[PDB]
């Protein structure tokens, strides 16, 4: 029984719930899109569009295996302008502990509850955040750790989704403004979700 | 320098997000 999966599942899962909902208070896409439900016992949006929810699958069933190496420092939801340039960065910084701690206490109850605490400053973050220019666009970025093989073998897991190294155009962004939005610490995970806007 | 996906997310044409809101709740 492999708990870094059930750490790289737990992460899936909500980083799933956490792109569509960052494309719902970006408005990457159109309103009309969403659905109004509820994860971790709190209101999100997610999108019914079909191969939208394919494609934000496929990049994170490739990203899994990676997480349940311990081998992802940072998962970006990057936003774009009608010029491919990033005018907001949506970094999770991401890291197990040296060695998982698994209580019988209520281990998902509680990992549910302090996720449910990042869903809640994404939903408020448009309060503080510049209304993005139109036709603006999304990608994911993964950073791995220095000590990572082959990341671009074990990282293509599906046919036909391919991953590539992204330029410095793809990331570039100097001098940004710097938005906290929550941190956690738990015996399986510690998470920081931070906001880098451009200047 | 990080890894991204070498294919983009859809475009999604607001007739499209009509369609959506209309028959995918």
């Amino acid at each position: 029984l492999n708990f870094g999966q059930v750490v790289a599942d737990v992460l899936c899962e909500f980083l799933e719930v956490a792109v569509h909902l960052i494309l719902y208070v970006r408005e990457v896409y159109p309103v009309g899109i969403f659905q109004k439900r509820k994860k971790y016992n709190v209101p999100v949006q997610m999108s019914c569009h079909p191969e939208l929810n394919q494609y934000i699958q496929d990049t994170l069933h490739c990203v899994k295996p990676l997480l349940e190496k311990n081998d992802v420092e940072k998962v970006v939801v990057v936003i774009l302008d009608k010029e491919h340039r990033p005018v907001e960065k949506f970094v999770f910084e991401i890291t197990q502990p040296p060695l998982l701690s698994i209580s019988s206490d209520s281990l998902l109850s509680h990992v549910e509850q302090l996720l449910a605490a990042f869903i809640l400053k994404i939903s408020v973050c448009d309060a503080v955040l510049d209304h993005n220019p139109p036709g603006c666009t999304f990608t994911v970025l993964v950073h791995t750790r220095e000590a990572a093989t082959r990341n671009m073998e074990k990282i293509q897991v599906i046919k036909d989704f391919p991953w590539i190294l992204a330029d410095e155009q793809d990331v570039h962004m100097h001098d940004p403004r710097l938005i906290p939005l929550k941190t956690m610490t738990s015996d399986i995970l510690k998470m920081q979700l931070y906001v880098e806007e451009r200047a | 320098l990080p890894l991204r996906p070498k294919r983009s997310p859809p475009v999604i044409s607001e007739e499209a997000a009509e369609d959506v809101k209309q028959y995918l709740t």
